[PDB]
C-alpha cells in the first residue's frame, strides 16, 4: 500500500553515455548498465575513473524503483560537483566526501557512506530497492520491497544543489531501472 | 612485560615443576610465549640451584625459525641469556657441538640435531636440559621427531634396568590438533591419541577446563564461504582428438577416459613394459600421450597459455635434440603436432575463454579486497610450485587486479627443472615485504601452512587442495585477524566439498576423543603408556633385521643398455663413484660413443637416438661425464632380465671409488 502512496512522485529515469565508465556497457532504451572484462575502447573525458555511472535526470518530491543482479554493488545521489578522477586505490568514491550519500549492499550488512564515515546496517535478502527524496525537508531515505517495505535509514540535510543519483558496480554486476 | 594471561598460566602450572607434559591450546592463543616465559623459569631456577641448565627449540620448517627467533625469543631475552638462531642454511664457521657449548638457549630444526647425534664426537642428549619440540603432533612412524624421541625412550628403559641413572632431559611439545590416524572408531581415534602421548613420553594432556569464555573472546572462528564452479571450449576436446588418434595409432586401449589420474598411472606403467621389451614405435608414443595428458591437466588447473607453452617447449627441446645427431614414427608425431600447435597459439591467445576456477577466484579477490577498502591481507594456498608461479603470472597480466591495489607475489620453499628455482634469501625478505603491506596477495604452497603469526590476514583461501584433517585446521588458523573469512574454492568435478565434509567429522571426532582420553585413570593410563612404548621398540628392532637383510653383489655382473636403443652402454667395471655421492664413468672408447650437446659450463649427453644420458661435470681438476640411472636399462647375466630403476639406492651393486691415478 505504501509503494501505491508513493508511485505518484515516482520518477523514470535514464543513464549518460559520456559518464559511462570503459568497461561498462548501456543498454535497453539507455535504463540498463551492465558490466564485461572487456572495455570498450578508452575512457575518455566526460567519464567517471571510478566505476560509477550517473544518469541523465537531476532534480532542482521523487522516488523511484531499482533492480539490480546481485549484491556487492552501491546506489546513491551526490551534488554535480562530484570528483571525476582517482586518487584512491579503492574504486569508490561517493560517501567519501560530504558532497555525496551513499549506500551500499553487502551479501553481509548494509552501509550508508557520507562525508567517509558509515555504520553498519543489517543486511537484506532481495535486490529491488526504493529511495525518497524530499527537497522541502532535505530528507533522504532507503527502502526495500521484497518480501515487505523495510524503511532502512532516513538521511538528512540540506541542499543548495540539484542532486544526480550515482551507481557504483562491480564486474559481472548488471543494473537495470523500472518505469512506468 | 611476560605477564601471562589467566589460561595461559593455568595451562603452564603443572609444567612449571618437571612434569615433562604437552599443552594443546586452539590456533592463534600465542604458545609460543607459554614457551618463552617456561623457558625463563626453568633457565633462572637452574640458575639459581647452580647446575648446567640448557635448552634447545625444534622447528620442522626453515622460515619458522628466523621468525620465532627475532619475533619471541629476541625480544624477551635480550638481557638474561644468549640465544641463537640456526638453520641449516646460515652459513655455520663452527661445529655443532661448540654451538651449544657457548650459548645456552638454542632454534634450529631438528634434521640438524638428528645429523649430530648419529656421528658417534658429536652430543649427547643428556648435554641438555629442557626440549621444547613445537608442532610435534609429526611425531609419527619414522619421522624427524620420532627418531629422536625413540633415543630418549631407550635410554628410559636403560634406567629402568638400572634401577632393579642417567638423567634424561623434560621435554615440552607444542600442538594444535593432534588428529587421528584415519579411523571411524572411537577406539582407534582415542588409541592414536595414546600413541602420541607415549611417543612424546608424556605425562598429561592438560588442556583447559576453567577460563573458557575469555578464550572465546580471544580466538575467533572464521566465517566460511563456498565458491563452487561448474563454460565449453574446442581446446580441451581439440587435444582430446590429437591424442585419440595418436593412441589409436598405435591402437593402445586405455581402460578408462582421458586426462585422469588412473590413465596417467596407467600410461606410465605400460610406458615401463613397453621400454622393457624393447619395443621401439611405441615407447615414444606413449611417453608423448603422457605428455599430453599431463598438459591437460594443468589445462584445466590453470589458464590456456601455459599448458601451451609447457608442450611447445617439450616439443621443440625434442626436435633440437633430435637433429643433433644429424651432425619413423619420430616424425609421424612433429607433422601433425606443429600445424595443430600453431592452430592452438591461435585458439589459446584468446582471452574470452576462461577456466571456471580462474572466474570464480578472479570474482572471490575483487569482492573480498573492495569490501575491505585498502585494509586486507590475503593468502591462497595451492598444491604445485607451477601453479603458484602462474597464478602470479595471471596476476600480473590483467590490469584489473592492480587497479583494485592488490599487490601479489609467490611463495615457495627452496631447491626444479622448470621455469626458476627461488632461493631462501629472497623468501626471507618477501615475507619481510608482506609484513610491511606493499605486498598486498601472498601466494603460498605447503611450506607456510604451520607458523605464520601475520597479525593481519582477514582473507585465507584454499584453491582446488585436498589433504588431511591436521593441513585444514592449521589453514584456518593461518586468518590471525578479526572478521576473518575462509574461502574454499573448487569445481564440483572432483571430490572436493566431500573431501571437506569427512575432514569436519573427523574433526569433531578428534575433539570428543581428545576429550575422552582427558579424563582416563592414572593407573591404567601409566600402564597402556608403557606397553605402547614397548611396542614401538620392538617393532623397530624387527624393520631393523628386515632392512638390513633386504640390503643383499659383483660390480661386474652387469651391463647397460639404451632404453630409445637398446645399444650396450658399458659394463659394471667401468662406474667409478665420487665421495659416495655421484656415479659417473671415465672408459674413453665409451666417450666416443655418446655425443655432448649445449644451448655451456655442463653439456648434457645424447644418445644416438636423441635420449639423454648424463651431464658433463669437472672434478678434482678432471673433466668427465656422469650418467643417471634412469636413462638406461640394466642387464644382468645370470638371467637375462630387462629392469630399471629410478634411483640408484635400489641397485644392490656397489662400486669402486675414483682410481684417481689416472
Ligand atoms: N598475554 C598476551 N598479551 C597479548 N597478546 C598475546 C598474549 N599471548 C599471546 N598473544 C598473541 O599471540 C600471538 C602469538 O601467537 P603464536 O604463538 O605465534 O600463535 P600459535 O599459538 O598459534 O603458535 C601474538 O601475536 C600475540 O598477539
Ligand atoms: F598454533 Al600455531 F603456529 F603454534 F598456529
Ligand atoms: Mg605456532
Ligand atoms: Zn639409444
Amino acid at each position: 500500500p505504501l509503494r501505491r502512496k508513493l508511485w505518484q512522485n515516482y520518477r523514470n529515469l535514464t543513464f549518460d553515455p559520456v559518464s559511462a565508465n570503459r568497461h561498462f556497457y548501456l543498454s535497453r532504451q539507455d535504463q540498463q548498465v551492465k558490466h564485461l572484462r572487456q572495455s570498450r575502447g578508452p575512457g575518455g573525458p566526460g567519464s567517471f575513473e571510478l566505476w560509477q555511472v550517473q544518469c541523465a535526470q537531476s532534480f532542482q518530491h521523487h522516488y523511484w524503483e531499482v533492480r539490480a543482479s546481485d549484491h556487492s554493488v552501491t546506489l546513491g545521489v551526490s551534488y554535480p560537483q562530484l570528483p571525476r578522477s582517482r586518487l584512491g586505490p579503492h574504486t569508490d568514491n561517493i560517501g567519501r566526501g560530504p558532497s555525496s550519500w551513499g549506500l551500499c549492499v553487502q551479501e553481509d550488512s548494509l552501509q550508508a557512506w557520507h562525508n567517509g564515515e558509515a555504520q553498519r546496517l543489517p543486511g537484506v535478502s532481495g535486490r529491488l530497492l526504493g529511495m525518497d527524496l524530499d527537497l522541502a525537508s532535505g530528507c533522504l531515505t532507503f527502502y526495500s520491497l521484497e518480501p515487505q517495505t523495510q524503511p532502512l535509514y532516513t538521511f538528512h540535510a540540506l541542499f543548495n544543489q540539484p542532486l544526480t543519483p550515482v551507481f557504483w558496480l562491480l564486474e559481472g554486476r548488471t543494473l537495470t531501472l523500472c518505469h512506468q | 612485560e611476560l605477564q601471562l594471561r589467566p589460561y595461559q598460566m593455568e595451562v603452564a602450572q603443572p609444567a612449571l615443576e618437571g612434569k615433562n607434559i604437552i599443552i594443546c591450546l586452539p590456533t592463534g592463543s600465542g604458545k609460543t610465549r607459554v614457551a618463552v616465559y617456561i623457558a625463563k623459569d626453568h633457565l633462572d631456577k637452574k640458575k639459581k640451584a647452580s647446575e648446567p641448565g640448557k635448552v634447545i627449540v625444534l622447528v620442522n620448517k626453515v622460515l619458522l625459525v628466523e621468525q620465532l627467533f627475532r619475533k619471541e625469543f629476541q625480544p624477551f631475552l635480550k638481557k638474561w641469556y644468549r640465544v641463537i638462531g640456526l638453520s641449516g642454511d646460515t652459513q655455520l664457521k663452527i661445529s655443532f657441538p661448540e654451538v651449544v657449548k657457548s650459548c645456552d638457549i638454542i632454534i634450529s630444526t631438528a634434521q640438524i640435531l638428528e645429523n649430530s647425534l648419529l656421528n658417534l664426537a658429536g652430543v649427547q642428549l643428556s648435554d641438555f636440559s629442557l626440549i621444547i619440540i613445537d608442532e610435534c603432533h609429526h611425531t609419527n612412524k619414522e619421522a624427524v621427531y620420532n627418531n629422536i624421541m625413540r633415543h630418549y625412550l631407550m635410554q628410559k628403559l636403560k634406567n629402568n634396568r638400572l634401577k632393579k641413572v642417567i638423567p634424561l632431559p623434560q621435554i615440552l611439545g607444542l600442538t594444535a590438533s593432534p588428529g587421528v590416524g584415519g579411523a571411524t572408531k572411537q577406539a582407534k581415534a582415542e588409541e592414536h591419541i595414546l600413541k602420541l602421548c607415549a611417543n612424546l613420553d608424556a605425562f598429561t594432556i592438560k588442556t583447559v577446563k576453567e577460563n573458557l569464555d575469555q578464550l572465546k573472546n580471544q580466538i575467533q572462528e572464521p566465517c566460511k564461504k563456498f565458491a563452487i564452479a561448474d563454460r565449453e571450449d574446442p581446446f580441451k576436446e581439440k587435444l582430446l582428438e590429437i591424442m585419440t588418434r595418436i593412441q589409436t595409432y598405435c591402437q593402445m586401449s586405455p581402460m578408462s577416459d582421458f586426462g585422469t589420474q588412473p590413465y596417467e598411472q596407467w600410461a606410465i606403467q605400460m610406458e615401463k613394459k613397453a621400454a622393457k621389451e624393447g619395443n621401439r614405435k611405441e615407447r615414444v608414443c606413449a611417453e608423448h600421450l603422457r605428455k599430453y595428458n599431463e598438459a591437460l591437466q594443468i589445462n584445466d588447473t590453470i589458464r590456456m597459455i601455459d599448458a601451451y607453452t609447457h608442450l611447445e617447449t617439450f616439443y621443440n627441446e625434442e626436435k633440437d635434440k633430435k637433429f643433433a645427431v644429424i651432425e619413423e614414427t619420430d616424425r609421424f608425431l612433429m607433422t601433425l603436432f606443429f600445424e595443430n600447435n600453431k592452430m592452438l597459439k591461435r585458439l589459446a591467445e584468446n582471452p574470452e575463454y576462461e577456466n571456471e576456477k580462474l572466474t570464480k577466484l578472479r570474482n572471490t579477490i575483487m569482492e573480498q579486497y573492495t569490501r575491505t577498502e585498502e585494509s586486507a591481507r590475503g593468502i591462497i594456498f595451492t598444491k604445485t610450485r607451477q601453479s603458484a608461479y602462474a597464478l602470479s603470472q595471471w596476476i600480473t597480466e590483467n590490469e584489473k587486479f592492480a587497479e583494485v591495489g592488490v599487490k601479489a607475489h609467490h611463495l615457495i620453499g627452496a631447491g626444479s627443472s622448470e621455469f626458476k628455482p627461488m632461493t631462501q634469501n629472497e623468501q626471507k625478505e618477501v615475507i619481510s615485504k608482506f609484513r610491511t603491506g606493499k605486498i598486498n596477495l601472498l601466494i603460498a604452497t605447503t611450506v607456510a601452512e604451520e607458523g605464520l603469526d601475520i597479525k593481519e590476514c582477514n582473507i585465507v583461501i584454499r584453491y582446488g587442495l585436498v589433504t588431511n584433517e591436521i593441513a585444514m585446521v592449521q589453514a584456518r588458523g593461518r586468518a590471525r585477524a578479526d572478521e576473518s573469512t575462509y574461502v574454499l574454492v573448487a569445481h564440483s568435478g572432483s571430490g572436493v566439498i566431500e573431501r571437506e565434509t569427512v575432514n569436519d567429522f573427523r574433526e569433531k571426532m578428534m575433539y570428543k576423543a581428545i576429550h575422552c582420553v582427558q579424563n582416563m585413570k592414572p593407573e591404567e593410563y601409566a600402564h597402556k603408556i608403557l606397553e605402547l612404548q614397548m611396542q614401538s621398540i620392538m617393532e623397530k628392532k624387527m624393520k631393523t633385521k628386515r632392512n638390513i637383510a633386504k640390503h643383499y653383489n659383483n660390480p661386474s655382473l652387469i651391463t647397460f643398455l639404451c632404453k630409445n636403443c637398446s645399444v650396450l652402454a658399458c659394463s659394471g667395471e667401468d662406474i667409478h663413484v665420487i665421495e659416495k655421492m655421484h656415479h659417473v664413468n671415465m672408459t674413453p672408447e665409451f666417450k666416443e660413443l655418446y655425443i655432448v650437446r649445449e644451448k655451456q659450463i655442463n653439456g648434457e649427453i645424447i644418445c644416438k637416438c636423441g635420449q639423454a644420458w648424463g651431464t658433463m661435470m669437472v672434478h678434482k681438476g678432471l673433466d668427465l661425464p656422469c650418467l643417471k640411472i634412469r636413462n638406461f636399462v640394466v642387464v644382468f647375466k645370470n638371467n637375462s632380465t630387462k629392469k630399471q630403476y629410478k634411483k640408484w639406492v635400489e641397485l644392490p651393486i656397489t662400486f669402486p671409488n675414483l682410481d684417481y691415478s689416472e
